[PDB]
């Protein structure tokens, strides 16, 4: 079982395809190392992806005549409180077809019951005002509210003055999935509900990297962390191994490349590499490709400056004054720096770089610098041949899992 | 709450916990489940509400229980509804439904004047197990099974790319591949949205999970169903197969039926209940033999009379000393 | 399936402005394209020419733009376009407007501005239409429980492509044929020379009030007919 | 099907990311691996593992590097070699010379930081001179070589009084920038400032970089998830999107240390984007061996990130996709609840409780005008939507208390109508008739309110419609892109009640059914007030007010 | 620090705007719509051009928290697919005109 | 503020199939007046002024909400990229990877011809006809456009562009868009401009195919 989360890597003998073609189940030709490179698996916490994507910085961790005082608002209405009686239940809900008024008539028409809104707004709720006979008074109505989600109900009270009038609201509090399109939110009615939202008026650690990648076999981008707890630095050490009116060459801007318009893009190529040349190149530009930089520098009056047009010359923007490029970048590729560590290479828990150097714990190189390494840790397993591998290549195995 | 976490736990703590939980839970979630009595429509009614349910200190000491060899336990009145709809007055009554045992702090009963214990239970717990059968000549056949509260035995057998027996006894042996709608279920409509369908090409018994049930059929099969829900759903009955396909390429492992996740632990508090739901359920049919004599003889009887206590302290007596697991107290 | 129905004036009568051969192809090139289109089109369909205005709104099905609506649009476009020039061209408003354009957009001086500034802001090809609004949605609470007669008034409505205020229940009064093909062949890609002289040139506001007394009729029923 | 071990190979390395990448083992771990395959308890026959058995004794390893001639050293560095075919080797062939034309950046001045307007637009004008057109055969022709090629002879002017006002803004914020680098940034990580000590004199701030130049650098760090960064000689170092397995054959030669010809491609806020300065190598050229792409540049997640949507149109990323609803926004009916109407309805309630109470007894009221009431004590501490908890006699219920303050009440307006009102009833007693007053003046401010609402809506939903056809013609999209995306995109496990997948009806609801249980209560409740009643008629209770009001 | 809240949801805001601009759009023929402290919900699903006469509002984009405040005077233009919420604290009226695309 | 850059030839080089007069008033006036009033508008912000060309087309887009500045910095853009797209004596045929390229994505040049003239005919009203490179579907895809919209809003890298507005041909061929359809692909499109286009798209969508190691 893997001690630790991480994602599946094998550099080789392990055969890519699995063992029967609907399984993440592979076999050893060969004895090999089965590396698992350490990560932080934050699947307790929701992902939006839509935020979160491949090496974003999380300085913060994820989350996890009484009548006219009535009212017909949208799926909500207010009624005063003591003919008109009210029904509710134990907890307070009307399923469906549910009564909460019967207006037991004497004589046995309707009176109303709203200040009679003049605009009827389609609300979801629907009353009617069932007659029953009870023999078969006997034709007491009732108060019949339906809809097509659960109604609550409960009291709103209006202090004022020490006064106190009692009001009952019969909402429509709904499962919040049907919210959609802010106007529609009796959530404008929930605040006076058990709410506590700021009217902006009296109100007055964590890292890791995102190591997100897509494994089509999920539909599903599966994500890892990578902190300080999984990626570690190594000592520094001697590694890299390397192969006039002018001033000292220095690192810097060459100036905006204008668009040259024998080759007609806005932004100028500038260069071809060994496919783009027998696969992009006009039959009239050959003559211009050139395996030396030649640098050009114009004013704004639209004079054409060069200097020597034999070695590599360009102007420091900054100083105003030119100066020598640094290998006059010949088409061939020359060999400038060898460091002594690779990037993306693993390695065992004892080899040594040198005598004076410490070992170098297991791990991939992560990091390349002029002396020092930073290496994610990974924890290699001895794998005999005919061996079943558990999980397809970067597949991600929690603490435990085979 | 930390009772054991510091200290030694009180040896009777499981039995003193689940009675406690009988008495504040097990006894309402029994009676809701009493339902309305009527025969079709007539000038009679008759409910239990449940929410006015009490309990009584019982009159005499533990030790006068024992002395006398009486049965020290508490009387349960429940406020019931009765309407003769001919009138169609209602007349209320608490009436008094029985007597429920109490046991003391020590963790013991006295029925009769007897000290008895209702010692623990351990059963295989309700969800999908995976395990493998071999048969006369060996075939390796993995089997899938569900056990729900009722000790539920639906086994589920892959026979490779062959029909996939859904046996409920040893004589229903059954497919599967006409049982696509079975129940209340559909065709070939989510049958294919996972793996490959080419395969293709009673009611309330065994039926419900209940509460542990879902949670272990979810915790294997990862399904998004809530916890809220007891009965079972063709979406489990479907996900059974899909990791039992799983199994056949080397995914996953077998379910170790001796683990004790797979066991569960039933107190004096679930066996408490049961019994209490045998006696309403003895109790239904005494009040519907109650009315049907009233009906016969065309008596206007309070709700107390369509009662007896008989139903309630019967059953627990019966219980006590015939259970295999309430034994005599040592 | 309908025919095409020529201007009501000679195609040489305005030769000192926008020119016959321009007209050539304008109308007898582009309209007869778009007419033709639908004959090949609405064949053997559920409409077969049951009335050429209410096969725009039909073929409007809400937006989903059934491919017969293009052609359709446009037939009824450039028709009414037709109608909203006249040899005369220019004046001014007489009575029936003015009472409107006035107490809507301040005076005729700011309206005419204002529906110039409009078409030369259309950007790409499409229309500028100067539409009695008469607005009836098919909605719930559409209906205002206390109507008031500013608030059916006139507004410039510079619409794209081929879309006409049909399909918001509008009722067109004129229209400036805003597509490059309209203008651009005689006096090069001055749309600004085009939108001054259809103004001051070729406005039929006669042909606007005989399209307007309808407006406040099919208005003059919806009000009332309830 | 089925896959060969070709193409589930190239399957790895195009989806899953595999790359063979060196393996460095110990001399136990290497003897591990080549005696392995032989079986389990055999003499090795293979010279490979004979010869990685011997290796197990370092003291064997020193007899190998002493005979080969190696300072044991380079033994431990040969074995981190790379092994394997090694790709073709680049050819960086120019794409004739680079002109370059030393134009100030576009965005400056930066964010704030006003300057000379007159000054700005001087150097404004350098940028169009990008539009002017330059030929490679007419390059030659009037060109400069040596002393007349040099700075005395060139304008410059618009760079010039760019690089004044450039150094004026980098003295007067250097110190600035680099506390918010401390503020803001924990530790020193590539792209990032450079601060401290390893801060020197004369590197370029940010604003002086612009996309579309050519800088001249130094690789200084090598990432394998997020590529190799260049040092242009500016306080944030540049950075080329490099990721995944693509490095396998790029390592070859992109590699620390070596010096590159770079362009800018975009430039960002350090701020949010952790790589302000996103580059693009055009010596070597490797735009052939690039096919891991960055959809979006990464970016941080600060301390104030609260709000998602903020985070991503910060940047440039789609906002959170929500399952659509399946209505046209167009066809929904309109509304027209004003907000205030709720809260206006509770100040109504106050002027009638408070009339109510003055008029049903004479009380200490007629010492002060009704205009002139103040408020009681202890209203400040009322939370004035404060929640509660109270029950009846035979339910349960929560309670809202609402406090109203006497401030926002028209007293003397309302007493006038409840005396008008008040004398517009005894009529109806003169007559032995009720007197149902149609609405309050409270009400009717309601309604036009609501009205004034609703006129929103409307205008809005005609606006709306317009707007349907111009993005339906044009193609423009009628809702935001990204968001409201097609069902079944949020997974493949959803619970849905109505579907039969879901559905437990299999025969007859169950009796132990919550909702069940939950409806024969109801079946009870609205029976224990009606029993076994017949329904006469049953219509709406729209329906209901009209043949009353008729009558 | 973070973006202000105003161009990055790129409403247009014209503070005290001069009386020349409110000519042209005809401000004096925009619908009112008045209100008092309250709460309104929203999401524009079409381009909104508002003015502002008298108080303020305090808008919140939806699932942040914090606030845009507009004075009196000023002229807001609400881009589509905002979804916000319009607080009040004072007696508030605006003239406001919905624009469609390319509308003006 | 950017200048109005002159085609690669003069505005009499593309006789018989255009004359000049049309190139001067396309050119000389629909294409400077867009390069005027985007230069006005980036005038007055500073948010604006300092976005590439790229970059600004698509934060004026605004995801599909644009801002009244796009219409005249997508114009100018479309136009410039129309006047490359262009050459005397273009036309012919494409030759090495654009050939392969329209080959592997569209089966066969007069597959995309049919599928190039079929979008150009179908475009309702003033739009452009866009032969682009998708990034993440990594293939060539023609679009069509209304108005000044282009494909720079969702990241795709234009290849080859034509104008379909009335403008562009009326004065030339009039009614007759199939024609100037026609003379477009066969003496006008400037198939060398495309391989260029497509070396700069290269290097962003990598055309190409690994190398996977055997090991
Ligand atoms: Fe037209
Ligand atoms: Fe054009």
């Amino acid at each position: 079982y893997s001690d630790s989360e991480g994602e599946m890597h094998w550099s080789t003998d392990v055969s890519h395809a699995p063992e029967f073609t609907y399984s993440n189940v592979h076999l050893l030709p060969k004895t090999s190392h089965l590396w698992i490179l350490s990560g932080g698996s934050c699947g307790s916490s929701l992902i939006l992806f839509s935020i979160h994507k491949d090496q974003d910085q999380m300085n913060i961790p994820f989350l996890s005549n009484s009548d006219l005082l009535a009212k017909r608002r949208r799926n909500r209405f207010l009624i005063p409180f003591q003919g008109i009686s009210v029904e509710i239940p134990i907890n307070g809900i009307f399923r469906r077809n549910s009564i909460f008024a019967f207006f037991d008539d004497p004589r046995y028409n309707l009176a109303t019951l709203f200040p009679k809104d003049l605009f009827r707004e389609k609300d979801n709720i629907q009353l009617r005002v069932f007659n029953y006979i009870l023999y078969g008074q006997l034709v007491r109505t009732c108060l019949v509210l339906n809809w097509d989600e659960e109604v609550r109900a409960f009291f709103v009270e209006v202090n004022t003055k020490g006064l106190i009038r009692d009001f009952i609201r019969i909402g429509l509090v709904k499962s919040h999935i049907s919210y959609i399109r802010k106007r529609n939110n009796p959530p404008d009615s929930g605040l006076i509900s058990a709410d506590s939202m700021n009217p902006f008026y009296s109100i007055s650690q964590n890292h890791g990297t995102i190591r997100m990648f897509l494994n089509r076999n999920k539909e599903s981008q599966s994500l890892l962390i990578l902190s300080s707890s999984n990626c570690f630095r190594i000592g520094p050490f001697n590694h890299v191994k390397y192969h006039l009116i002018t001033i000292k060459n220095s690192s810097g801007p060459l100036g905006t490349a204008i668009q040259i318009s024998n080759f007609y893009s806005f932004l100028p190529l500038l260069t071809y590499n060994q496919i783009s040349v027998i696969k992009y190149l006009q039959l009239d530009n050959f003559k211009y490709i050139f395996q030396v930089i030649h640098s050009y520098l114009i004013d704004e009056n639209g004079r054409i400056f060069n200097l020597d047009p034999y070695s590599n010359l360009v102007l420091n923007p900054f100083k105003l004054n030119w100066y020598f490029l640094h290998q006059n970048y010949n088409n061939n590729y020359c060999e400038e720096t060898s460091t002594i560590i690779s990037l993306g290479q693993f390695f065992c828990e004892n080899v040594c770089i040198a005598k004076k150097e410490p070992y170098l714990k297991s791990g991939q190189v992560l990091i390349v610098q002029r002396d020092s390494v930073v290496i994610r840790s990974a924890k290699p397993y001895l794998a005999t041949p005919g061996a079943k591998v558990h999980g397809h290549y970067r597949e991600i195995l929690y603490e435990g899992d085979t | 709450g930390k009772e054991g976490t510091s200290t030694i736990p009180g040896f009777n703590q499981i039995q003193f916990e689940g009675f406690y939980r009988f008495i504040d839970q097990g006894l309402i979630e029994e009676l809701s489940k009493f339902p309305k009595i009527e025969d079709i429509d007539h000038e009679i009614e008759f409910q239990l509400f449940v929410e006015t349910y009490q309990l009584v200190e019982p009159l005499i000491k533990e030790r006068d229980a024992v002395y006398e060899s009486l049965t020290y336990s508490s009387e349960l009145y429940v406020s019931a509804g009765l309407i003769w709809k001919t009138n169609r007055n209602m007349q209320e009554q608490r009436i008094f439904i029985g007597n429920i045992p109490l046991m003391n702090s020590l963790g013991t009963f006295i029925v009769n004047g007897i000290y008895r214990v209702v010692i623990n239970q351990i059963l295989q717990s309700p969800g999908i197990y995976y395990q493998s059968e071999l048969d006369h000549n060996g075939i390796s056949v993995y089997t899938g099974t569900i056990i729900s509260d009722w000790g539920g035995r639906l086994e589920l057998e892959i026979d490779k790319k062959a029909r996939i027996w859904a046996r409920v006894s040893r004589k229903q042996k059954i497919s599967i591949l006409v049982l696509s709608s079975a129940m209340g279920s559909n065709l070939r409509e989510i049958l294919e949205n996972v793996c490959y369908p080419e395969i293709f090409l009673f009611f309330h018994q065994r039926c419900e999970l209940g509460r542990i049930g879902r949670r272990n059929i979810n915790w294997r099969l990862n399904l998004n169903i809530p916890q809220n829900n007891i009965f079972l759903l063709p979406r489990d009955i479907l996900a059974a197969a899909d990791h039992l396909i799983g199994m056949k390429f080397g995914m996953g492992t077998l379910d170790d039926m001796n683990h004790l996740k797979n066991k569960r632990i039933r107190s004096v508090a679930d066996l408490l209940q049961d019994q209490l739901g045998l006696a309403l359920a003895r109790l239904e049919n005494v009040v519907k033999g109650t009315i049907g004599g009233a009906i016969r003889h065309k008596l206007i009887p309070t709700p107390q009379n369509l009662v007896t206590s008989t139903p309630l302290t019967t059953t627990y007596e019966s219980f006590f000393g015939l259970h295999p697991l309430s034994q005599v107290l040592d | 399936g309908f025919e095409l129905k020529p201007p009501p004036y000679p195609l040489d009568a305005l030769e000192p402005h926008m020119s016959r051969e321009t007209l050539d192809y304008h109308w007898g090139k582009h309209h007869k394209t778009y007419v033709e289109n639908l004959n090949k089109q609405i064949v053997g369909t559920d409409l077969d020419g049951l009335s050429l205005e209410e096969v725009v709104l039909l073929s409007y099905n809400r937006g989903n733009m059934l491919p017969a609506f293009n052609n359709a649009a446009q037939a009824w476009n450039h028709e009414f376009f037709w109608e909203s020039i006249q040899p005369g061209g220019g004046g001014k408003p007489s009575g029936d407007l003015l009472r409107l354009i006035e107490r809507d957009f301040g005076s005729f001086s700011d309206f005419v501005e204002r529906f110039k500034a409009a078409a030369a802001s259309n950007f790409g090809s499409g229309w500028t239409w100067l539409a009695y609004k008469a607005n009836r949605l098919d909605v719930a609470n559409a209906v205002n429980p206390l109507p008031k007669e500013e608030d059916k008034k006139l507004v410039i409505v510079k619409t794209p492509n081929a879309v006409n205020p049909l399909v918001w229940d509008y009722s067109p009064l004129l229209t400036i044929d805003t597509w490059e093909h309209a203008y651009y062949l005689d006096f090069e890609n001055r749309r600004i020379e085009y939108i001054n002289t259809f103004m001051e040139k070729l406005v039929s506001w006669e042909t606007v009030s005989t399209r307007l007394e309808s407006a406040m009729a099919r208005a003059a029923q919806r009000e009332q007919e309830g | 099907d089925k896959d060969t071990e070709d193409e589930a190979r190239r399957r790895n390395w195009i989806e899953r990311g595999w790359a063979p990448w060196e393996e460095i083992l110990t001399p136990e771990a290497d003897f591990a691996r080549k005696s392995l395959n032989e079986g389990e308890e055999v003499p090795l026959q293979s010279p490979e593992a004979i010869e990685a058995f011997k290796m197990l004794r370092p003291s064997y390893r020193k007899k190998k590097i002493k005979e080969m001639g190696i300072t044991e050293d380079e033994w431990y560095a040969k074995q981190f070699e790379i092994r394997g075919d090694k790709p073709p080797p680049l050819d960086t062939s120019w794409a004739g010379p680079l002109v370059v034309r030393q134009i100030p950046p576009r965005d400056w001045p930066p964010k704030g930081w006003e300057v000379d307007r007159k000054e700005l637009e001087f150097i404004r004008e350098a940028h169009k001179l990008m539009a002017e057109r330059v030929w490679l055969e007419d390059l030659d022709k009037d060109l400069k070589v040596g002393e007349d090629a040099t700075v005395d002879k060139m304008c410059l002017e618009r760079f010039k009084v760019f690089l004044k006002q450039y150094n004026e803004w980098v003295e007067a914020n250097k110190d600035r920038l680099e506390e918010d680098s401390y503020k803001y940034d924990q530790d020193f990580y590539p792209g990032r400032r450079i601060r401290g000590k390893d801060y020197k004199e004369g590197m370029y701030e940010l604003p002086f970089y612009y996309p579309g130049m050519i800088c001249e650098g130094t690789v200084t760090t090598l990432h394998l998830y997020q590529g190799a960064f260049v040092d242009i000689g500016g306080v944030h170092e540049g950075w080329v999107p490099i990721k995944g397995n693509d490095w396998f054959w790029i390592r070859h030669f992109i590699r620390v240390g070596m010096h590159v010809i770079v362009e800018i491609t975009a430039k960002r806020d350090p701020y949010r984007f952790r790589f302000p300065l996103e580059l693009r190598f055009v010596h070597p050229n490797i735009d052939h061996m690039i096919f891991n792409k960055f959809d979006f540049p990464p970016i941080f997640h600060r301390d104030g990130d609260t709000n998602p949507d903020e985070i991503r149109r910060d940047c440039g990323r789609p906002p959170e996709p929500r399952k659509d609803p399946g209505s046209k926004p167009e066809e929904e009916g309109l509304l027209s609840d004003h907000p205030y109407v709720d809260k206006l309805w509770q100040l109504h309630v106050a002027e009638q409780m408070i009339l109510d109470d003055y008029e049903a007894n004479p009380e200490k009221y007629k010492g002060k005008k009704l205009s002139e009431l103040s408020d009681d004590e202890g209203f400040d501490e009322r939370k004035e939507i404060e929640h509660g908890e109270a029950y009846y006699k035979k339910t349960k219920l929560p309670k809202v208390i609402l406090k109203t303050s006497v401030k926002e009440l028209d007293l003397e307006a309302a007493l006038i109508e409840r005396k008008y009102h008040n004398k517009l009833m005894m009529e109806a007693k003169a007559r032995g008739e009720g007197y149902k007053i149609e609405k309050l003046r409270r009400n009717i401010e309601m309604d036009e309110y609501d009205s004034l609402h609703w006129r929103r809506s409307l205008e809005e939903r005609e606006a709306l419609l317009r707007d349907i056809s111009s993005r339906q013609a044009l193609g423009l999209p009628l809702e935001e892109p990204g968001r409201y995306k097609p069902g079944s995109f949020f997974g493949k496990d959803q619970y849905d009640p109505t579907s039969a997948l879901y559905q437990y009806d299999y025969w007859g609801e169950p009796k132990n059914s919550e909702i069940s249980k939950q409806e024969r209560m109801k079946d009870a409740h609205n029976k224990s007030i009606v029993g076994k009643g017949n329904v006469w008629y049953d219509m709406s209770y729209d329906d209901a007010i009209k043949q009353t009001i008729e009558r | 620090m973070q973006t202000p809240l105003e161009e990055l949801y790129n409403v247009k805001v014209e503070r005290k705007v001069s009386q020349r601009r409110l000519d042209e759009l005809g401000v004096s023929r925009w619908s009112v719509w008045k209100t008092g402290k309250c709460k309104l919900p929203w999401d524009w699903q079409v381009d909104q051009l508002v003015y502002i006469e008298e108080g303020e509002v305090r808008v919140v984009p939806e699932g942040s928290k914090r606030f845009m405040q507009f004075l009196a005077g000023d002229l807001v233009r609400y881009p589509k697919w905002l979804e916000a919420d319009l607080f009040f604290n004072a007696p508030y009226s605006e003239r406001y005109c919905f624009k469609a695309y390319a509308d003006d | 503020y950017y200048g109005l850059k002159t085609p690669p030839y003069p505005l009499d080089a593309l006789e018989p199939y255009m004359s000049r007069r049309t190139l001067e008033v396309h050119w000389g006036k629909h294409h400077r007046g867009y390069i005027d009033n985007l230069n006005k508008q980036l005038g007055k912000d500073d948010k604006l002024y300092g976005y590439t060309m790229e970059e600004l087309i698509k934060a004026t887009y605004n995801n599909g909400n644009p801002l009244p500045e796009f219409n005249n910095a997508a114009q100018v853009y479309n136009h410039d990229f129309f006047w490359e797209s262009m050459q005397p004596g273009g036309g012919d045929m494409p030759q090495k990877g654009v050939l392969e390229q329209i080959e592997k994505d569209f089966g066969s040049f007069t597959n995309f011809r049919e599928k190039f003239t079929n979008a150009a005919l179908t475009q309702f009203g003033s739009g452009w006809v866009w032969l682009v490179l998708k990034r993440e579907e990594r293939r060539l895809e023609v679009v069509k456009t209304s108005n000044a919209i282009n494909p720079l809003v969702w990241d795709d890298i234009p290849i080859i562009s034509l104008d379909v507005w009335e403008h562009s041909y009326y004065l030339d061929y009039k009614n007759e868009r199939g024609k100037y359809i026609n003379t477009f692909l066969n003496h006008l499109v400037s198939w060398n401009a495309a391989m260029s286009r497509m070396a700069r798209a290269e290097a962003f969508v990598n055309l190409g195919e690994p190398n996977i190691p055997i090991a």
